């Protein structure tokens, strides 16, 4: 089984590069609001069963198994209403795969809000967008205006006996409000600080009311997981990790693209076939970051034989979140790159934990000293030790995503750091 | 926020007078049992020690903390007034 | 053919809040908690 | 409605809705704390309370977890002690070194936890953050440089003092705690913010520098002058009244004083 | 080295002084800084051990190398603060040279 | 910034701030959008609407948002100091903010910030003397596969050169808004030559049901 083709009939994210009528009455031409009434009248448990038999996982930075994640609350009513929340925040660097479905088909996101919200059993879906995503939020509420004028949302959920609401909640510019619970506190109207998870969002979410948090792909391939697949979507990918993925290939390449493809495609094919190859050839293409920022590095020695599965990248000592293929070449500055990652995490991080207040700033100061080289090589393994002291010792996985490319840089690019210690030891 | 002083019983005396020294304002006292604190492990043994030495005792019972119903899920309610606005 | 998202040039700085004004008459009656506030 | 909970092999039956701290307080083992007051709400911020939960690979916070069924909290384990020494190392990364300046000499709750629970030598050689001091009042002197951002003061001023004035501004190490504008935080119970604060960041202004808690002798009394009758530790140094502190009796005054 | 009495009311030098010979009751100075009102050094007490000069975090208390300070009456070996301050002002030309030649050892 | 208030006469709580009646209708549209229980959900878009009414958010506006929405003002200032979109310093009309983080930087964001400095005259974060352009080194703005990108006010200008700055700034200073979108031959984030996906015309209604 050597798949990774994804032929042009079986594309699941059509109208993505702009053409052929992104609004309503062109969205219904491409497949939207077609069998949605009988999808809602067939049953929510049938939609959750077609989530579980497809094996759709989390398309954000967590990779949590959906189906199971939405059957955390397949619950009867406890007095509170129920809500579906959409992380339209992107935040991780290199990751505008949600911006490209904000434009050119937000009606698929709106249909996914309605289908996933009645699949869990809910009242409203809150698409929370980033505070710099103004035209994206305006296109979202243009699609919400078209759906409400067509009568698809609100007391006739595509002409059914169901009431639903779809909102756009605008943020004000942080990556941390893309988290599963600082999402929730941002919509509740406070500092965007993530809650502790030992109360789950399925038990208490926004406003005290139980919620399901999902990413834009994680709700937006759902309304065509049930009008189009269930077993077809499970046939793509392997058994643990399945489906399609908006691969986001950026940095030092001749064609920077977002190509939607079959997941667990070779990364050789992701460089060469779609989004055509990097500058120079294959003397370059050292230091590929497979995901956005919560994935460590790869030293190009194993990168030719990398499958893009979650557990295969776990066995290849990384993770896979948003799958932003960030490519460096030999004409880069890798220590400046990862010190700019921890500069992003220092100037972004919400300041709640002790090992992300004064741990992330510590890693930023030591890696900013490692850029200039004016340190000694005895602190590289100590900075590795404080990276391992951050990892499981935080509230959210921004500590994980801040201490992981540190571990990738020490795991794969330690002799370049030793070369820079030699280069400063040449000076006086 | 500790327990290790609250764990063992103690025996202090009545605090008598402590005047200023006429030389430089030191704490000059005539009560040599004023600096005495005696550790213990049980109230019955401390009461038996005070009976066997003959001093009159004032016994105060151990004010143990009642365990509170502190849950993180009650900090974020839908109807109750115990919502925290700080986070 | 040609790039069809033409309105993202044409959006004014009040546009998304103006469509929130347009959609607030389309929204459902929102849930009530039994309390007017968290009484902060 | 009882749960069999193991704490290093013990057999404590605790009611549900509890914490790992309230499970271990029946044993007598005290998991170390900075963010959690007993009488304030749960908010895991300081991350000192990390223990391991019998062979799950992530250490969990003792503030937030209810103990589910049959968990063994290994309070004196290698992973929990490495977590405590790591979090104390990260707390003492950007702590400015004003311990001879400080009002809480022996009454620092973080000197004692670094002395009994942290590491030996800090590997910090970089440079500490400095925070502009505030003007909260003539009772609460706020040197906010040494604040560990543990948010124990803002939960008291939001929940029990009820003033809503102390909250955090910013993010990262640039997140600083206090009034954002020049606001005189002067309500009733504004002196209980000092004893809640485990750091000597905000302390008393009339007891600024006059004595020291190892030198003072701690006697007990009841209050006058308000008729609630609260238990008071009078800490006296050389026959001079130096501090008045609240003393815990859960009926009359549960660690507060006016 | 630029004016300004070095003692900052830490009170760890009587928690280490094993004779209990030091009373250092202090106040804020009403200038924003932190100093002492009282020092007391009892020379008819105290052990001459260097515990205070090893516990002083700023090296304010020091044990300058006199030994010619025998007095005739018992009042004159109760050094409060002013005798100590003009003693260190008397002996700062030698004490600072000893600390500058000795601070690599300690 | 500085994350504290230093009560200047340009930022005292007596600066003239009052919403229009259509703005107050928009405030109660936000209030009726949110649930009536927990109406302190409207701290972020109400104060964002205050920022859309005027930039350089004063403390009269940060007390006006609390006065309308009945939130405590310290709980308002928590939001207005945590979030990076909210501007408390005196900012300009056009407000250029440029990414310098890593996929957006590795294709040459150092030169687009350097040619911005050489075109304007701002070192890192101060203002022009005409108060037209201010530069803030923001971390990530989302749109990174278009590899250099700037953000004038509320629009994305992306995949562009200093030669593209030579018409964008030169039409922003002496003209209208110069067509917000990616330059250099791409349409949104397409392949530079050809298309990878959406090459076949799109699927039917219920295609492969
Ligand atoms: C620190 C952090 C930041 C995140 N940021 C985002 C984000 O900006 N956008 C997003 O779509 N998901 C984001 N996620 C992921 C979602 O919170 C999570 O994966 C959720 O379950 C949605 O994925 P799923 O549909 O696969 O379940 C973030 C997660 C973490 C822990
Ligand atoms: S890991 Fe960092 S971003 Fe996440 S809660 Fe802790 S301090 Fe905030
Ligand atoms: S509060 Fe800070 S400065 Fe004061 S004694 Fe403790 S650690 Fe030192
Ligand atoms: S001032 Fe004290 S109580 Fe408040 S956050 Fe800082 S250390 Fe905690
Ligand atoms: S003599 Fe030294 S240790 Fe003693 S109070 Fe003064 S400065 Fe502190
Ligand atoms: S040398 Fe004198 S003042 Fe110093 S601690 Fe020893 S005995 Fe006390
Ligand atoms: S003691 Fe639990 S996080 Fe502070
Ligand atoms: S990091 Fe540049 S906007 Fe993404």
């Amino acid at each position: 089984t050597s798949f990774g083709s994804l032929k042009d009939e079986d594309r699941i994210f059509t109208n993505l590069y702009g053409r052929h009528d992104w609004r309503l009455k062109g969205a219904l031409r491409r497949g939207d609001w077609y069998k949605t009434k009988e999808i809602l009248l067939k049953g929510p448990d049938w939609i959750l069963g077609e989530m579980k038999t497809s094996g759709l996982r989390g398309r954000g930075g967590a990779g949590f198994p959906t189906g199971l994640k939405w059957s955390f609350m397949n619950k009867p009513s406890d007095g509170r209403p129920k809500y579906l929340v959409v992380n339209a925040d992107e935040g991780e660097p290199g990751t505008c795969k949600d911006r490209e479905i904000m434009r050119h088909d937000p009606h698929k996101l709106v249909e996914g809000c309605l289908v996933g919200g009645r699949a869990m059993g809910a009242r409203a879906a809150y698409i929370y967008i980033r505070g710099e995503f103004y035209n994206e939020a305006s296109n979202l509420q243009v699609a919400i205006r078209e759906a409400y004028e067509a009568g698809l949302i609100g007391k006739n959920a595509c002409g059914s006996d169901y009431d639903f609401d779809v909102f756009v909640v605008r943020g004000a510019g942080a990556y941390i409000c893309g988290e599963e619970t600082a999402l929730i506190e941002s919509i509740e109207g406070k500092q965007g600080k993530p809650r502790l998870k030992p109360p789950f969002p399925a038990d208490v979410g926004v406003f005290g009311c139980p919620t399901t948090v999902a990413n834009v792909e994680t709700v937006a391939v759902s309304p065509t997981i049930c009008r189009r697949g269930g077993t077809w979507f499970a046939g793509f990918g392997r058994e643990r990790n399945s489906g399609t993925k908006l691969f986001n290939i950026s940095g030092h390449v001749n064609h920077p693209c977002t190509v939607e493809e079959e997941m667990s495609v070779p990364l050789k094919e992701l460089i060469e076939k779609h989004a055509g190859g990097v500058t120079g050839g294959w003397d370059n293409l050292l230091a590929v970051i497979p995901g956005g920022s919560s994935t460590p590095l790869i030293p190009k020695s194993v990168c030719e034989t990398v499958l893009m599965d979650f557990d295969a990248l776990v066995q290849a000592q990384t993770g896979l979140g948003t799958a932003a293929v960030i490519v460096m070449d030999r004409s880069t500055d890798i220590v400046k790159a990862i010190a700019r990652l921890i500069e992003f995490y220092k100037h972004e991080s919400c300041g709640q934990c002790t090992p992300c207040r004064e741990g992330v700033d510590w890693m930023n100061k030591v890696m900013a000293r490692f850029v200039k080289g004016d340190a000694r090589p005895a602190e590289i393994d100590s900075l590795w030790e404080i990276s391992k002291q951050i990892e499981g010792h935080t509230i959210c996985a921004l500590g994980d995503g801040a201490a992981w490319p540190v571990q990738g840089l020490i795991r794969h690019f330690r002799p370049e750091l030793e070369d820079r210690m030699q280069r400063f030891a040449q000076q006086h | 926020s500790g327990v290790n002083n609250t764990k063992k019983w103690k025996m202090e005396f009545d605090t008598r007078e402590r005047w200023e020294n006429p030389l430089m304002g030191w704490a000059s006292t005539a009560d040599p049992l004023s600096n005495m604190v005696l550790t213990f492990s049980a109230k019955e043994d401390a009461i038996a020690f005070a009976e066997k030495n003959g001093w009159s005792y004032d016994v105060e019972e151990k004010k143990v903390p009642k365990p509170k119903s502190k849950s993180y899920g009650a900090n974020f309610s839908w109807n109750k007034r115990t919502r925290v606005s700080t986070k | 053919t040609t790039y069809k998202n033409l309105q993202h040039h044409d959006y004014n700085t009040y546009t998304f809040l103006d469509l929130n004004l347009d959609l607030s008459k389309f929204r459902l009656p929102q849930p009530s908690s039994g309390r007017e506030s968290p009484r902060h | 409605n009882l749960i069999e909970v193991f704490v290093d092999g013990q057999s404590v039956m605790v009611e549900p809705g509890t914490t790992v701290l309230q499970a271990c307080e029946k044993v007598g083992m005290q998991i170390p704390r900075f963010c959690y007051h007993e009488r304030l709400s749960v908010a895991g911020n300081c991350r000192m309370c990390l223990v391991e939960i019998e062979k799950a690979p992530k250490v969990v916070a003792a503030c937030a977890m209810p103990v589910m069924k049959g968990w063994n909290i290994l309070t004196n384990s290698e992973k929990s002690k490495k977590a405590r020494e790591g979090v104390m190392e990260f707390l003492l990364a950007n702590h400015p070194l004003d311990c001879p300046i400080c009002d809480q000499g022996g009454e620092c709750d973080l000197q004692d936890q670094s002395m009994m629970f942290g590491s030996d030598r800090s590997r910090f050689l970089e440079g500490k953050r400095a925070v502009e001091d505030k003007n909260i009042g003539p009772l609460v002197k706020t040197i906010m440089t040494r604040c560990i951002q543990c948010t124990r003061c803002i939960r008291f001023a939001s929940e029990i003092a009820g003033v809503d004035d102390l909250g955090t501004t910013g993010r990262g190490n640039d997140m600083q705690v206090g009034t954002y504008i020049e606001k005189m935080f002067m309500s009733e119970l504004s002196g209980n913010v000092i004893d809640i604060c485990p750091v000597g960041a905000l302390t008393s202004k009339p007891y600024a520098f006059t004595a020291r808690p190892w030198e003072t002798r701690k006697t007990e009394s009841i209050d006058v002058m308000d008729a609630v009758g609260s238990n008071i530790v009078v800490s006296t140094r050389t026959g001079e009244v130096m501090r008045i502190l609240p003393r815990m009796h859960e009926d009359i005054n549960e660690e507060w004083i006016s | 080295p630029s004016g300004e009495e070095r003692c900052i009311a830490c009170k760890l030098c009587e928690a280490i002084c094993p004779a209990q010979a030091i009373t250092i009751e202090a106040e804020p100075r009403a200038d924003g800084s932190r100093r002492t009102t009282r020092y007391d050094i009892d020379m008819t007490k105290c052990i001459y051990c260097g515990f205070c000069q090893e516990a002083c975090p700023v090296d304010a208390i020091v044990e300058g190398p006199n030994f010619e300070f025998s007095t005739e009456t018992h009042e004159e070996l109760l050094y409060n603060k002013e005798k100590l301050l003009n003693n260190g002002d008397k002996w700062e030309a030698e004490i600072a040279a000893n600390i500058q030649a000795d601070y690599l050892y300690r | 910034a500085l994350f504290v208030h230093r009560d200047t006469p340009e930022n005292n709580p007596d600066t003239p701030f009052d919403f229009t009646p259509e703005n107050y209708k928009r405030i109660e549209a936000i209030v009726k959008n949110y649930p009536e229980g927990h109406q302190a959900a409207a701290v972020l878009p109400v104060l964002d609407l205050a920022q859309r009414q005027n930039g350089w958010l004063p403390i009269s506006a940060m007390n006006k948002v609390a006065e309308v929405l009945q939130v405590p003002p310290m709980r308002v200032y928590e939001v207005a100091t945590f979030y990076t979109m909210y501007n408390r310093k005196p900012v300009g009309k056009y407000h250029i903010q440029v990414c310098t983080t890593t996929p957006c930087m590795l294709r040459d964001s150092d030169s687009i910030l350097e040619t911005l400095q050489r075109k304007l005259g701002i070192k890192v974060g101060e203002t022009t003397p005409d108060k037209l352009f201010t530069l803030i080194e923001v971390e990530c703005l989302g749109a990174c596969v278009n590899a250099p990108m700037v953000q004038i006010n509320d629009n994305y200008y992306e995949d562009l050169t200093p030669k593209d700055i030579e018409e964008i700034i030169d039409e922003l200073k002496a003209g209208k808004v110069p067509k917000p979108g990616p330059r250099s031959g791409r349409f949104c984030c397409e392949p530079a030559g050809g298309l990878t996906s959406l090459t076949e015309p799109p699927k039917g209604p219920g295609f492969g049901v």
